[PDB]
RNA sequence: CAGCGAAGGAUUUGGUGGAUUACUAGCUAAUAGCAAUCUA
């Protein structure tokens, strides 16, 4: 048929480079394990806000996303998960610890549910983000709520927030750690099991909006 | 003219009835080009 | 066959062909007139500049040419032409059918020897005119008196005599009395050349064995003899600046210099010209000067100079050898490949079978220069191979020049005969480059190309594999393997985005270039021999083996034209620079032009030599063809750059044949139509008072139209004349007692704008009427004739709001669609 | 797309040389620097010849058949051009400075004054093919001792009368047999003889000199031997004669002096018909019409060109250009005229078709740096070095607004709002950006944050975000409107000159001093892609400098870039003599144009002959908003490069059955839509015009509704470039109405495809059709008044 | 005597000098190989100038990086910047400009902070 | 050392010739003469 030759000598270097590292020059995988192609966002209106189309090697892109309004809609969603994981007074700044426990939770997500953990966390985002909410229409403070819709950036924000703080309180004083509780949370949120803090909170917010619609 | 022609890079060049008024604007056949407010 | 697109202009790159040239002397300067086939060319001997080229090609080859002061005498098939400044002044028809093949000019006499050993003398009419013109007598050298006439000369101070040098004898004729004065003794070997010495009544004879005789034409003896064993002598010249040297010229290409005073041999210039092309054909000293001009049959004309002697007291015995001075030259073999170097049609690259790449100038023949083959240094520092005895590269199959990055790096990429790598060249430096691109499959290079970014060169091997190298750094970038038989054409888009290859298995492959994919593959019905990509219109043409030319576009990958008509193998073809025509040339001795819009053959030329190369200029100026015989490049100019040619097919809606459409005057009688004229005439008419402040036949035709009730001639005169005339005719219209001329003008304008033509002018004529003397119409308002004339004018004019709401719709909807 | 050819040369109506008229004196031929411009003064249009001398041209003549021109430059390199085909026939080098060239009245000979030799050559045919040597020399006469200043042929092309710097004038017969009729020489002048003319009957000879004497020579007796019968003097004291001409039929002697004053006399009686002044600079050229009614004067110092009718004392045109001093240009929002901001302090509004200046504006007291249009051609803003931005109404021609700062700085670039509330301007000595309201006059803001001189400003045309870019290697994006005060700085590799902005406001292309054009996404401030342009730049070698053109760092970067209106291309120019255009998806050079081959300019030759001058530079480039062209403000003038569809066969998916023959068979068989799409696939202008006119009015909307969407911009841009000059106004408006009604939603959702084809259509509706509709409306209302009211006494 | 090239990579206070020259293909950071650059979770931040363009660009050149200052993540960002713009500058000066701006296009499409840092800050609102 | 490597290789330099603008010939007292000479 037709084939292109574009290297003309088997490439060998003087510094020995590991075989999986030099295998990573044909496709960029997260932590050299998890592929970014065939990772779709199975809910439209959240594609163009959960970003999985520039593959990365680690969740530590030091780029600047907090100086325009919707610029954090194209931080990769693994890194948005990581950044939302490193928040409380105890664990502020510790992005390498957050990256390391994201690596551990994607390994154990894959070893429990034998599928792509990036696809699992993307399904967890698109199942967790609430599609309706209530504002408090004031009237000076008349305690009545009015149901509003909710924009997709707010849905991705509140999805990552619900998932991460659900993993924190689920790891609060049990035997499991943050990596294992976050793995359980992301798996249950991906399949949508109503056993997770995150989609129970989504179902409560959507049900209250349905109530005082 | 002479101080800014030597303070520059690129080159700068320099009775009968009428001097023909070679330079003159306003003309696409305009006569009353004043504003209605001006009038 | 005469053509109707291209007309012959010149045949460039030619300097000599081995007819012995003539020298001539205007004042104290010298010119050198050399024959190039059927034209001669005059050169300025102080700098070898081309002064003149003869104006018309002679009907056969020029075979003997001489030059007195202003005039050049060129003898071809039967007749002698007398030329001044190229333009022919006279033509002397001889009364024979024998071919004239020698001539001399002295006095009032021109003497021309034919090849049946007859001599024709021609005389001036009155000794003040410029050239010999009338027939005088005929002389004959019969077999008793001498052999074949081998030269015809007049050695000086011989009152109307002629030295005729036959192959064995030397005769001396008196050309007024027609007599044979003196016939010498015989010579034991056949003499080939003669030259008169600057010594009085001495001629010098050169034989077919190796000896120069110095015959004394008054004593009848020979003065001395010079022996050059096993060398046929083809030239003789004498030095005339106080140094008695002789220069003999030998048909193995040697120029030997003798001192006659002290009988020694000064120097030998060996291999001054090629023996295979004739050796040194004419060598002559410019007289009084130490410079000698040689010329050979290898299309070359050189000058050699004697420097003054290096010993400050002896001099005459220490003779410094002759050194080289200026020279002009071209190809010694017919060229094999042709390209244009730039878009200006100034230089053209040209490769020949004598293994040289020349760069010939179309503007000034002094600028023609041989691209040098002196190799660079190796990049790492290792040794380069090759023979020590340096020879030229194998003769060039193909080349591709793309001067986008010219002067920056290597610029020409060329492919040679039966060798597996393609060299590069630099046109700016005019030299070879540092890189030779290999094919990497042990196959010869069948095609080359290069992109118009100038970064990439493409090699197409005979084992079907395209390799893409970088022209700057010389290394393999990519390698496509689609074909299995030889790849004969590679080209690429003007945006470096899609490449197109064609092999002689008859598949055209279409590849994306940035991505390394293929976009498609199209199987034709013959092996493809040559591709030409027209790059602006993205249409490439293939010369198939079934003697058709398939024109196919690269965007949608379809065969879009197929041109039939050639009877043998298509040697070459090329697109017009506008991409409208394609000119092909093939081994049925023909050149055709195809209008690929209509798909037919516009013009055909039957040319006697087969045209092996055809190239258009990158502007529409010139066609350059290259034939099987002839060392030069034939140059044609397209007459369709100055006129327009009909795209109507030859063998063996005139506006659509001349590609025009004269727009018809009005499309429909119910359609408004402006004037055929400038748009500004309405504004000039409406505001010519303020414009200038910022700066009768009519009455007779109006009356006659009021009689006949048809104002067509009136309105024709109105649309004809100028705005000052229009204002001055409308302003004087008898607005006083019965008001006839006003109402005749008004219903003339009514008859006018009933016809829906020139209607903006009829509108301004009504505006000029109301402006000039609408006050009298307002004065005798309710007058019956003028009120009825205005009534029917409004009756026709009220149907003009079609234009109003039409432009209202177009303006409103165009604004809405553009903004929102 | 990329197949631009040199169309026109706006600006610079005259540089150096002699003006010529046509025979039917409708066009005048004017030597601009090394081109030749031809202005048709009745059919209001103009073109410039494509060919190019290598030095400034000094002589022009075309024969009175109008069929071929010959132009000689200031060292004798003649060029013979076919005047109708507009293609050059021959290049002939006369060896020295030729003062005049003239064709005979019978066209068949021309003569020229090369040095002190009068040489007559005979004219090659226009019908003959090009030869290697088409000129055949008639003779060369040498009787003058110094250089010949003028020629004059007689009425019959039989004698020629030449004037020299040597203080004589001579008469030579053309042929040898009349040598005895013409062998005299005419002495008596104190200075250079500037002209020598015959009378109508060729009995009197008038010889005008530089000091101011005109001598009348007659063949009288005091035998008969050419006495001098009367000397008349101009008595202009300080000034002296610079150019003379004579119309022998109307007996009109026209004389221009070195003081701008020209006088015109009725010659054998020497009565001053008129005396008036061009200006203060000398009158370098006088030329006269064949009927003698128009006089064209050229002054060479200010580059000005009058043609003036002396009967009706009035100037047909007054047109002064700008050599070498042109800082900016801007197309009008329909591509009908170009506004030029020039270094002598003035704005000039040049029509493009007719190559002349409509209005000029001198209220800046220093070099105007930038012009920019706004409010859809109603207002025009300019900023200069005298410290002012100011606004110009192009209706009432008034400077109605002037904006200054508070710091006394000089402004180098500006940018206006789309919704023209705010003007904005940046300097090269202040590091701030000055933000003025246009409605009130006040200084609305001073934006600060650059640490280097703000080289360029541009407002995004759609979302109205400001982009500035400065020599601190930084492009910066300011959200000004609506409570933001937001600043986004994008750093870049080197210092920026000429930012430019996409028509949709999505991206911004900056030119840097490295030599590159980088293209950035505005909203997500990351680089989309760059072009590396410093190796396809032609940087010539100056005469004064001692470093090669390869190693020079003078001009290997672009100081002005501009987007195409479909957003897909960038034209670019700088201080070099190449202008380059690229397509920004592929980042590849489409085409590079050599802006000058004049060796009289400086940076033209890369290699100087081994045997200050005005350097060549382009200061502003812009694309045309309506028709597929660009203007470049070089030193020679406003170079206008445009494609045309008459040439270049470039089809669009034709097959073997798609043919002009097939198209006219489909037209004769009246499948009108099939004929229209066959002509679109041919993409042949005559075929599209033929089918377009052959479709009837009854079924314009069926065809226009069934046109496929890929052929929509072709039919729209065809209708635009056709309907500007075509007479079929209702036919073209019917087609426009049918296309806008049938497919005017596709246009609105594909704005930038039809962004130059729709601007060309409303260049037809408001500029010819609305003028006609205005005239018929005024006629209707004057009728209704003149018949509806009471005129009694 | 050798064709060599020096570039600089900076983040907050780390700074890395990279010398690139022709050689056998060895990439050495602070004397040790590139496969030892701790904190070992950002070793692919260091690797991505190699894996973005292929190791066949590095098969003929040897790089050495000297990194001072900063912290762990500032040093890996300085290393990757120095490696990236050193490869670009080597292919500019000693290989062809087409591979030069192909490398610039690949690095700029990944992130232009491999080639241009974010340097002077803050903003005074 | 390996490698490159055809009766040698590298570096430096002086001189000359040709291009560095697009080729209609020299001289003079120039409608022609001269160019061997303008002068009786």
């Amino acid at each position: 048929d037709f084939e292109v030759v574009e290297e003309f000598t088997p490439v060998v270097l003087a510094t020995p480079i590991p075989e999986e590292v030099q295998q990573a020059q044909t496709e960029i995988k997260l932590f050299n394990k998890w592929s970014f192609e065939e990772v779709e966002v199975k809910d439209a209106s959240l594609v163009d806000y959960v970003q999985v189309r520039q593959p990365i090697f680690v969740a530590h892109t030091a780029g600047r996303y907090a100086n325009k309004r919707f610029r954090k809609a194209q931080c990769p969603i693994i890194e948005r998960l990581t950044n939302s994981l490193m928040m409380n007074g105890r664990n502020n700044g510790k992005k390498l610890k957050a990256v390391r426990i994201i690596k551990h939770t994607l390994d154990i997500i894959n070893v429990l549910t034998d599928q792509n953990p990036i696809q699992v966390v993307v399904d967890a985002i698109t199942n967790t983000g609430p599609r309706e909410d209530t504002t408090r229409v004031g009237g000076g403070g008349a305690a009545r709520r009015q149901a509003v819709d909710v924009s997709p950036l707010r849905r991705v924000n509140q999805a990552i927030a619900l998932l991460t703080i659900g993993a924190r309180e689920a790891a609060f004083r049990n035997i499991k750690t943050i990596a294992e509780t976050l793995a359980e949370e992301l798996i249950n949120a991906a399949k949508g099991s109503s056993t997770s803090y995150a989609i129970k909170k989504k179902d409560e917010l959507e049900r209250v909006a349905k109530s005082n619609r | 003219y002479k101080l800014d022609v030597l303070s520059s890079v690129h080159f700068v060049p320099k009775t009968p009835t009428i001097s023909m008024e070679d330079a003159q604007p306003l003309y696409m056949s305009n006569a009353s080009s004043l504003a209605p407010q001006e009038i | 066959k005469n053509s109707k697109i291209f007309s012959p202009f010149r045949i460039i790159g030619n300097v000599s062909n081995g007819v012995p040239f003539a020298t001539g002397t205007l004042g104290s300067t010298f010119y050198i007139v050399t024959c190039v086939g059927k034209t001669f060319q005059i050169y300025d001997a102080n700098t070898l500049h081309l002064l003149f080229v003869s104006e018309k090609e002679t009907p056969s080859s020029i075979v003997a040419l001489s030059a007195h002061f202003h005039y050049v005498y060129a003898a071809y098939e039967n007749k002698v032409g007398i030329y001044k400044r190229g333009i022919e002044e006279h033509l002397l028809e001889l009364e024979t059918d024998a071919n004239v093949e020698h001539l001399c000019i002295f006095g009032d006499y021109l003497c021309a020897s034919t090849d049946d050993n007859s001599i024709f003398i021609y005389k001036k009419s009155d000794p003040q005119d410029k050239y010999p013109s009338e027939f005088y007598t005929k002389l004959t050298v019969t077999e008793i008196q001498g052999g074949e006439i081998v030269s015809l000369q007049h050695l000086a101070t011989y009152l109307n005599k002629l030295t005729v040098v036959t192959k064995s004898n030397v005769l001396l004729f008196n050309v007024r009395t027609g007599k044979l004065v003196f016939t010498s003794n015989e010579f034991p070997d056949q003499i080939t050349t003669a030259e008169p010495a600057p010594v009085l009544d001495i001629i010098a004879l050169g034989t077919v064995t190796g000896e120069v005789i110095m015959f004394n034409m008054r004593k009848g003896k020979r003065i001395r003899t010079i022996k050059i064993p096993q060398s046929r002598i083809s030239s003789l010249s004498f030095r005339t600046d106080g140094s008695s040297h002789l220069s003999v010229g030998t048909s193995s290409g040697d120029l030997i210099f003798y001192d006659l005073d002290r009988r020694s041999r000064i120097h030998v210039l060996k291999n001054i010209h090629r023996e295979s092309y004739g050796g040194v054909t004419q060598a002559t000293f410019l007289n009084g000067q130490p410079i000698i001009v040689t010329s050979g049959g290898d299309n070359s004309l050189k000058e050699y100079v004697f420097d003054p002697s290096l010993s400050q007291g002896s001099g005459d015995v220490v003779v410094q050898p002759p050194r080289y001075l200026r020279s002009r030259g071209g190809h010694s073999q017919p060229p094999s490949y042709i390209a244009f170097a730039d878009s200006q049609s100034h230089f053209m690259l040209s490769a020949s079978k004598d293994r040289s790449l020349w760069s010939f100038s179309l503007r000034k023949d002094a600028q023609s220069q041989e691209m040098s083959q002196r190799l660079h240094k190796k990049q790492d520092g290792g040794r380069v191979g090759g023979s020590t005895i340096k020879s030229k590269f194998p003769e060039i199959v193909a080349l591709a020049i793309e001067n986008a990055r010219i002067g920056e790096w290597e610029n020409i990429i060329t492919a040679h005969k039966d060798e597996k790598f393609a060299r590069t060249w630099d046109m700016r430096n005019k030299r070879v480059g540092r890189w030779t691109f290999d094919t990497t499959d042990d196959g010869f290079v069948k095609s080359v190309a290069m992109s118009q970014c100038g970064n990439f060169g493409f090699i197409g091997s005979s084992n079907g594999s395209i390799t893409i190298y970088n022209m700057q750094s010389g290394i393999l970038r990519k390698k496509y393997k689609l074909h299995k038989r030889a790849v004969t054409g590679i080209s690429l888009d003007g945006m470096n985005r899609k490449m197109v290859s064609c092999g002689l298995d008859g598949i055209v492959g279409f590849y994306d270039f940035n991505k390394s994919t293929l976009l498609g593959k199209l199987k034709l019905d013959a092996p493809i021999t040559a591709m030409v990509y027209h790059r602006s219109s993205d249409l490439f043409a293939l010369a198939l083996d079934d003697l058709s030319i398939v024109v196919i576009d690269a965007v949608t990958q379809r065969v879009v034209r197929q041109l039939w008509g050639h009877s043998n193998r298509i040697t070459a073809f090329d697109f017009s620079p506008e991409g409208r025509w394609i000119v092909s040339a093939s081994l049925d001795s023909t050149i055709r032009t195809w209008d690929l819009p209509t798909g037919g053959c516009i013009d055909g030329i039957i040319v006697d030599n087969v045209a092996t190369n055809v190239k258009f200029s990158p502007n529409g100026d010139l066609l350059a063809t290259t034939h099987v015989t002839g060392n030069g490049i034939c140059i044609w100019t397209n007459r369709a750059q100055f006129k327009t040619v009909s795209t109507r097919t030859i063998d063996e809606l005139n506006d659509i044949d001349f590609n025009t459409y004269t727009s018809l005057e009005q499309i429909d009688k119910e359609l408004l139509t402006l004037s055929i004229g400038p748009r500004s005439k309405m504004n000039t008419l409406l505001h010519l008072d303020v414009i200038r402040k910022r700066s009768s036949h009519f009455t007779k035709q109006l009356r006659e139209g009021s009689q006949s009730k048809d104002y067509s001639s009136l309105l024709a005169t109105l649309i004809n004349f100028s705005p000052a005339a229009v204002d001055l005719e409308i302003r004087s219209l008898n607005s006083f007692e019965p008001f006839d001329e006003i109402v005749w003008f008004i219903d003339a304008l009514t008859q006018g704008l009933k016809s829906n033509k020139n209607f903006e002018l009829y509108e301004t004529f009504m505006s000029l009427l109301f402006k000039a003397h609408g006050d009298v119409i307002h004065a005798n308002n309710k007058n019956q004739d003028i009120a009825s004339a205005l009534q029917n004018w409004e009756d026709v004019h009220k149907k003009e709001d079609r234009l109003d709401d039409l432009v209202k719709f177009c303006m409103g909807v165009a604004a809405f669609v553009t903004t929102a | 797309k990329s197949d631009f050819k040199f169309s026109n040369l706006l600006g610079t109506v005259y540089r150096q040389g002699n003006i010529t008229f046509s025979d039917d004196g409708k066009q005048l031929l004017s030597p601009v620097g090394n081109r030749v411009s031809v202005f048709d003064l009745i059919n209001n249009k103009s073109f410039t010849f494509e060919y190019e001398h290598r030095k400034n041209i000094a002589a022009i003549d075309l024969n009175k058949q109008g069929t071929l021109l010959i132009s000689i430059d200031e060292d004798g390199r003649a060029i013979l051009v076919n005047f109708k085909a507009r293609n050059v026939l021959h290049h002939f080098n006369f060896k020295e400075k030729c003062s005049a060239v003239k064709f005979s009245p019978d066209g068949r000979l021309f003569a020229l004054a090369s040095g002190r030799f009068l040489q007559i050559w005979k004219t090659p045919d226009v019908n003959k093919d090009r030869q290697f040597a088409p000129f055949v020399r008639h003779r060369v006469h040498a009787g003058h001792f110094q250089d010949i200043t003028s020629l004059t042929w007689s009425q019959d092309s039989r004698f020629i009368l030449t004037t020299s710097k040597d203080l004589s004038a001579k008469i030579w017969s053309v042929d040898s047999e009349e040598k005895n009729l013409a062998a005299t020489t005419f002495n008596g002048h104190r200075d250079y003889v500037m002209g020598a003319f015959f009378s109508h009957d060729q009995e009197k000879i008038y010889t005008v000199s530089k000091d101011g004497a005109v001598f009348v020579w007659e063949f009288t007796k005091r035998k008969y031997s050419w006495r001098i019968t009367k000397k008349h003097f101009f008595y202009a004291n300080q000034a002296k004669v610079k150019c003379v001409t004579f119309h022998p039929a109307t007996r009109l002697l026209a004389v221009g002096f070195t003081s701008g004053e020209f006088r015109l006399y009725d010659l054998p009686d020497f009565t001053l018909i008129q005396q008036l002044s061009m200006g203060q600079n000398p009158v370098n050229t006088v030329s006269v019409n064949q009927t003698g009614e128009w006089l064209a004067f050229g002054s060479s110092k200010l580059g000005q060109l009058l043609v003036y009718e002396w009967q009706s004392e009035s100037y047909i045109l007054k047109q002064q250009g700008h050599f070498d001093s042109t800082n900016s240009l801007a197309y009008s929002p329909d591509g009908s005229r170009v506004v030029t901001a020039s270094e002598d302090g003035k704005i000039k509004v040049w029509d493009i078709t007719s190559g002349f200046c409509l209005a000029t504006f001198e209220e800046h007291t220093s070099s105007v740096t930038a012009v920019q249009f706004a409010k859809r051609g109603q207002v025009m803003f300019s900023s200069s070095l005298d410290g002012t931005v100011r606004a110009w109404d192009l209706i009432r021609y008034r400077n109605f607004r002037t904006f200054t700062g508070t710091e006394r700085i000089q402004f180098n670039c500006l940018a206006v709002d789309p919704s023209g509330e705010v003007v904005c301007a940046g300097s090269l000595d202040n590091f701030d950006i000055h933000v003025w309201s246009v409605q009130t006059g006040q200084l609305l803001d001073a934006l600060s944050g650059h640490e280097g001189p703000v080289s360029c400003l541009s407002f995004s045309q759609e979302n109205s975000v400001l982009a500035s870019a400065s020599w601190d290697k930084t492009i910066r994006i300011w959200s000004i409107f609506g409570r933001s005060q937001q600043v986004e700085p994008i750093e870049v590799y080197s210092d920026v000159l000429a930012l430019s902005m996409r028509p949709d406001g999505k991206e911004v292309a900056v030119s840097t001093l490295k030599g590159q054009i980088s293209i950035f996404n505005i909203e997500d401030a990351k680089q989309v892609g760059n072009i590396d342009c410093r190796k396809d730049i032609i940087s010539g070698r100056f005469n004064q400098d001692r470093f090669t053109a390869k190693n020079s760092e003078r001009s290997k970067f672009f100081t002005t870039i501009h987007y195409s209106f479909d957003g897909m291309a960038i034209v670019a120019g700088g201080n070099n003599n190449s202008i380059c255009l690229y397509d920004v998806p592929n980042e590849v050079l489409l085409k590079r144009f050599i802006v000058s081959r004049n060796m009289a300019l400086n940076g033209t030759l890369e290699f100087l002959n081994s045997k200050m001058r005005p350097e060549v530079r382009v200061t502003s480039v812009q694309f045309s908003p309506t028709a597929n062209a660009f203007a470049a403000a070089s030193t020679e003038g406003l170079l206008i490069y445009s494609t045309n569809d008459t040439i270049l066969f470039d089809p669009f998916d034709l097959d073997v059955d798609v043919t002009p023959h097939s198209t006219v068979e489909a037209l004769r068989e009246k499948q009108f839509l099939n004929a229209l799409v066959m002509a679109f696939r041919l993409n042949e202008e005559y075929l599209i015009n033929k089918v377009y006119e052959a479709i009837p009015i009854k079924e314009i909307p069926l065809v226009a509704s069934n046109i496929p969407a890929i052929y929509l911009p072709r039919i729209l841009k065809f209708i635009g470039d056709f309907a500007i000059e075509s007479q079929h106004i209702e036919f073209n408006l019917i087609w426009i109405k049918a296309l806008l009604s049938a497919s005017g939603g596709y246009i609105n959702e594909h704005k930038y495809l039809f962004s130059t084809a729709m601007r060309s259509i409303q260049r037809f509706i408001v500029r010819v059709a609305k003028e006609v509709v205005n005239t018929t409306t005024d006629n209707k209302y004057t009728y209704r008044f003149l018949v509806s009211t009471d005129g009694s006494m | 005597a050798v064709p060599s090239v020096q570039t600089f990579g900076k983040k907050k206070s780390a700074t890395a000098v990279a010398h690139v020259k022709a050689g056998k293909g060895l990439i050495k950071v602070n004397g040790s190989p590139i496969t030892l650059v701790e904190p070992e979770i950002l070793r692919f931040k260091v690797y991505e100038p190699l894996l973005l363009v292929g190791l066949d660009k590095f098969s003929n050149i040897d790089i050495r990086v000297r990194v001072t200052g900063g912290g762990h993540v500032s040093q890996v960002y300085a290393i990757r910047q120095a490696i990236a713009k050193g490869l670009v500058a080597y292919h500019q000066k000693y290989v062809d400009e087409q591979s030069k701006n192909e490398l610039k296009k690949a690095f700029t499409s990944y992130d232009r902070t491999l080639l241009i840092a974010d340097s002077r800050r803050p903003e005074p609102k």
